[PDB]
């Protein structure tokens, strides 16, 4: 019944190498979440 | 609080479940109203 | 051009929906049953 998100960034076909990824928020949710969808501004 | 939670006309604001299709996961909240399919053939939206 | 992403089952204001939105200036995040189209986008 949570929500965890990570994130990582790096200057410059994924790339060849080892990264790591930090936490950035803990969010409580009580809905499940089967489907998603992205967005972009054009 | 058997007296300051009632009256002579009672109350009617508390809303819980008969029966539903499936049972819930640990925190998990549901406030859909769909009618599980007793019948051999689904009602379509109507208390049949 | 990417920024946020959408989450639910429905994806309508029949259920319950998640939606996370950055605008390169802060990030908001936000649970409420939105009405999301066919394909939602930003001018
Ligand atoms: C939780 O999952 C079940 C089965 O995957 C699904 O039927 C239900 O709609 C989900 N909950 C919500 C609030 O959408
Ligand atoms: C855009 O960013 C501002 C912060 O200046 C924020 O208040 C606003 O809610 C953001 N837009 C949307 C659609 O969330």
């Amino acid at each position: 019944g949570y929500f965890k998100i990570y994130s990582k960034h790096t200057p410059i076909d994924l790339p060849q190498g080892f990264s790591a990824l930090e936490p950035l928020v803990d969010l409580p949710i009580g809905i499940n979440i089967t489907r998603f969808q992205t967005l972009l501004a054009l | 609080s058997n007296k300051l939670d009632s009256k002579v006309s009672g109350n009617y604001n508390y809303l819980y479940r008969l029966f539903r299709k499936s049972n819930l996961k640990p925190f998990e909240r549901d406030i859909s109203t769909e009618i599980y399919q007793a019948g051999n053939k689904p009602c379509n939206g109507v208390a049949g | 051009i990417i920024r946020g992403w959408i989450f639910g089952t429905t994806l309508d204001s029949k259920t319950q929906s998640l939606l996370i939105v950055n605008n390169a200036t802060n990030v908001v995040i936000k649970v409420c049953e939105f009405q999301f189209c066919n394909d939602p986008f930003l001018d």
